């Protein structure tokens, strides 16, 4: 099941698409949200972890569409480059992560403009509506969040496509708030809310069920601050638009692995500030569950700046919200096409020449998702989904590493005397690329199901994660000593052996870090789409 | 003659934390001191949070609103949420929590070196900045999985309540890590109580095992 399918923008303007992808929805709600519950002050250094782990996956990204001349979404390379079952699961995990993006982004926009209009349409959904599932489901349907994803659904379908002078015009905005609220935190935040005691432990306001931790700057440990940037992580994804982006690129290549890396930086450097202010200006325990900026804001009495950001929010949330809707019908229309998705979703309609169908699903699914479920809730399914891709495609880059151009002993497998890859050594590192997932995802559950084991230093723990260790170190040796591919590549990965088998136990950690039910929601997703695939995908390929 | 006895916990700074009185003649009354760990600590080592809290302070911290008092505006949920990530320490209830648990857990207790009572041939074991407890064999009591004992140390420490009973006592934002302190017989024997005696208590944990020096005294007057 490996078939394998047969193939200006200046830097500066693909720095500014993916921040306008990436900078909204993650650090006007989700940070206070993670620096309340998750990391605390802290939450500065998850941003730092999430950051890494993006740059990494990025930089896979410079190779992995380097390889391919055709420009397009991860699916597209990995199904021309890996083969057929592979490209599958990238692109089903592409296409939750779209689906569940619009839908996370459409709540965060709609909770921001109720909160600013006084919040009543939540008023409205509480009176007229209940879903009866706490546990599972969102206390308040968001019925306007499922207005706005509609509407943009309709205006897609029509044919509207990327405005790069507005997404430039709401990206200045967002930046300029961003940089005014940074120098207020600095301005009007002190340290001291970085130091607080359990004389500090009590906020002005009347609420119940604080969480008040240890205080200090990581009131939390370091287990909420690795929970922190795994919630966090969804806050940097959305530089995917550069690689796939329609326009033609100058120098798409070279200016691709750039322009993603200057766009996670400025990205890492705005959360980091703007987080830094947030758990300043306001305790951490005392952030508003709602509006954390414009609470902390009204806190410090700069309570009518909750209007300017109300603006820059409001500015970032859209051109996030677009981020993730304009690829979603695209990876599903590539898809069908290629067969492995229903036909009948490829049918562009020649009424708008437009995939009709799958942008009417697409986004039919998402407003069900943004109907049903709470916006932490999507963001963890999200961020489940986008680490799965980026591991799936760190791991393209490291096997095609030393596979060979396209047409035993134990020294032998260590020593390989061939001066080029032989097919020997292609099939050598798949097989260490597959024992090393295994044993990196064997080690990432010691770390964590057994973390407190590991803490009380019981023998089978410890023995446990030393063995996986020592032969991941084995393993990415193995690789190491296979001969790499002499195919001239415009960008490369620096460190081939290793960057990319760090970047998938990052992921694959941070994948660990998250709740039971987010595990469950992306294992039925998963069971659907390979449901999908085994019924539909493998007989209907275009490549059969 | 009968005197109205006293018996009285110190912290390191040899403040009274705690006492008990009754009247008995003298050197015949060996109650169980039942000193809660805490206030030793009072105004003690950094690492318990209580350096600021004078001798009979009452327990800082925001109440649990799992409580009797139920739920408060301003309640800590950290006592329902878990304890793996907190520090056993006495500022707060949710890190009384930890401590009780760090004090209960079978991998995991505290024990208890002499202090200046301790024979010249210990003394190897070093100071007040090591609470005495320089190197293994040197703690004389305390509970551990090794369940050490001494012939000649004066005194043996134990829990006074079990997991069960604290936890409710902590969620209520009272002091809920009692020891129980029980002369030995060469503590009985011994006199020298007025001048006072001292040891040093360590968690025994993954890390930096911090402890705090405690100490016993007996005062007396007529009546
Ligand atoms: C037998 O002796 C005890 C002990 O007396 C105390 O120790 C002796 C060594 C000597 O230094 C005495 O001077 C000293 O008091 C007697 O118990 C004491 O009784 C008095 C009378 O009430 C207590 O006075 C205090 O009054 C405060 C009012 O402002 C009150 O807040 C105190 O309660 C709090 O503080 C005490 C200690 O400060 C603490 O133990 C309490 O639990 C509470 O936090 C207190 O009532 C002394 O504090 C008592 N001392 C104790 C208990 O150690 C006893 O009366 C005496 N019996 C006879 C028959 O004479
Ligand atoms: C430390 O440990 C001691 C001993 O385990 C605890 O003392 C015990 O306290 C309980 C409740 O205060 C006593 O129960 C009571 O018994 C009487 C009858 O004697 C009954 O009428 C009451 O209704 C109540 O059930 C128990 O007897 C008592 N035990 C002893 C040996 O004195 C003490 O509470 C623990 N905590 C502290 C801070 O000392
Ligand atoms: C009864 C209804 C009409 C209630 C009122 C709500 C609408 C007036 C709002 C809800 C969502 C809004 C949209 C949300 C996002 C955008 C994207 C925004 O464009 C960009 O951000 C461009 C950047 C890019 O393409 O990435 C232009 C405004 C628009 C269409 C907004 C227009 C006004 C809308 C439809
Ligand atoms: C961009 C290039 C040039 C540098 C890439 C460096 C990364 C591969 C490093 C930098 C920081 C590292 C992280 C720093 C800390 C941790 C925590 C560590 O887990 C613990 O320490 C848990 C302890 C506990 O149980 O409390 C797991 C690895 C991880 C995520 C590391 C993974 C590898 C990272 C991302
Ligand atoms: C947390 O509480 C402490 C204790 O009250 C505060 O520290 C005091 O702050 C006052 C300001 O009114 C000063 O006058 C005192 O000198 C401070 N004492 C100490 C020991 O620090 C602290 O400011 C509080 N923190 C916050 C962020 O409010
Ligand atoms: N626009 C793509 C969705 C993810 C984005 N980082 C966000 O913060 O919502």
């Amino acid at each position: 099941m490996l078939r394998r399918k047969v193939v200006c923008l200046n830097t500066y303007d693909l720095v500014a698409l993916g921040v306008g992808s990436t900078l909204g929805a993650g650090v006007y709600v989700l940070a206070g949200a993670v620096a309340r519950e998750n990391a605390g002050p802290a939450i500065v250094i998850s941003f730092l972890i999430a950051a890494l782990a993006s740059v990494l996956a990025g930089l896979c990204y410079g190779e992995f569409g380097a390889r391919v001349p055709k420009t397009g979404s991860a699916y597209l390379y990995s199904y021309v480059t890996v083969g057929e079952l592979w490209a599958f699961i990238t692109g089903w995990n592409l296409i939750l992560s779209y689906i569940i993006g619009t839908s996370s982004v459409a709540r965060a926009w709609s909770a921001t403009f109720d909160e600013l209009i006084g919040k009543p349409i939540g008023e409205f959904s509480r009176q007229h509506m209940a879903l009866n599932a706490p546990g599972v489901l969102a206390q308040t349907p968001d019925i306007f969040a499922v207005i706005i994803i509609i509407i943009l659904t309709g205006l897609l379908t029509l044919g509207v496509k990327e405005s790069a002078m507005v997404n430039k015009i709401f990206t200045c905005i967002n930046v300029l708030v961003l940089c005014f609220i940074v120098v207020s935190g600095f301005v009007k935040g002190s340290i001291k809310n970085w130091q607080l005691t359990e004389k500090n432990f009590s906020c002005n306001n009347n609420d119940t069920n604080v969480k008040y931790g240890e205080g200090g700057f990581m009131p939390f440990g370091f287990s909420g601050v690795l929970s922190g940037a795994a919630t966090c992580f969804y806050a940097f994804v959305g530089f995917d638009c550069i690689a796939t982006t329609g326009e033609e690129v100058k120098n798409p290549q070279k200016a691709i692995p750039v322009g993603i890396v200057a766009s996670l930086l400025i990205c890492f450097i705005a959360y980091f500030g703007v987080s830094a202010a947030l758990t300043l200006m306001m305790p951490y325990f005392c952030l508003d569950i709602d509006s954390p900026l414009p609470g902390a804001f009204k806190h410090q009495g700069w309570e009518e700046a909750k209007y300017a950001v109300a603006i820059g929010s409001l500015c970032a949330l859209s051109t996030s919200l677009l981020g993730s809707m304009f690829p979603m019908p695209r990876v599903i229309y590539a898809m069908a096409e290629d067969g492995l998705l229903f036909k009948f979703l490829a049918k562009i309609n020649n009424r708008t020449k437009t995939p009709v169908i799958a942008t009417v699903t697409s986004g039919a699914i998402a407003a069900v998702m943004a109907f049903l479920f709470e916006l932490k809730d999507l963001v963890d399914l999200m961020s489940i989904g986008t680490l799965l891709a980026y591991s799936l495609v760190a791991a393209c880059v490291l096997v095609l590493r030393y596979q060979p151009e396209q047409p035993f002993s134990l020294k032998s497998i260590l020593s390989p005397k061939n001066v080029e890859p032989s097919k020997f050594s292609g099939l050598i590192v798949n097989i260490s690329a597959g024992l090393l997932a295994a044993l990196i995802i064997t080690v990432c559950i010691v770390a964590v199901l057994g973390r407190e084991a590991l803490a009380e230093g019981t023998l089978w723990a410890v023995f446990v994660m030393t063995g996986s260790v020592l032969l991941c170190m084995l393993v990415t040796g193995i690789i190491w000593r296979q001969p790499e591919s002499k195919t001239k590549l415009s960008f490369k990965v620096p460190f081939v052996p290793v960057l990319p088998v760090l970047s998938i136990f990052v992921n694959i950690y941070l994948m660990m870090q998250l709740d039971q039910g987010t595990w469950v929601r992306f294992a039925v997703w998963m069971l659907i789409g390979f449901t999908i695939y085994f019924g539909y995908g493998i007989w209907h390929s275009e490549e059969a | 003659q009968v005197y109205n006895i006293t018996w009285e916990v110190t912290n390191g700074d040899r403040e009274t934390v705690w006492a008990i009185s009754g009247n008995h003649p003298l050197w015949t009354w060996w109650p169980v001191l039942t000193p809660d760990l805490c206030m030793l600590a009072l105004s003690g080592p950094p690492h318990w949070g209580l350096e600021y809290q004078a001798p009979y302070s009452s327990p800082p911290g925001p109440p649990c609103c799992s409580g009797s008092s139920g739920s408060s505006a301003g309640c800590s949920r950290d006592c329902d949420e878990p304890l793996t990530s907190l520090t056993p320490r006495c500022n707060t209830a949710w890190n009384r929590l930890k401590l009780d648990q760090v004090t209960h857990k079978s991998s995991e207790g505290f024990y208890v070196c002499p202090g200046s009572h301790r024979p010249r041939e210990a003394k190897s074991c070093g100071g007040p900045d090591s609470f005495y407890c320089a190197s293994w064999g040197c703690e004389t009591t305390g509970r551990v999985y090794w369940k050490p004992s001494s012939s000649w140390d004066y005194i043996t420490v134990d829990n006074n309540l079990t997991t069960s009973q604290a936890v409710q006592v902590c969620k209520d934002n009272k002091w809920c890590n009692p020891l129980a302190i029980q002369f030995t017989n060469a503590g009985k024997q011994v006199t020298s109580w007025t001048t006072g005696h001292y040891w040093g208590l360590r968690l025994y944990v993954s890390g930096r095992d911090p402890g705090l020096t405690f100490g016993i005294r007996l005062r007396y007057q007529n009546l």
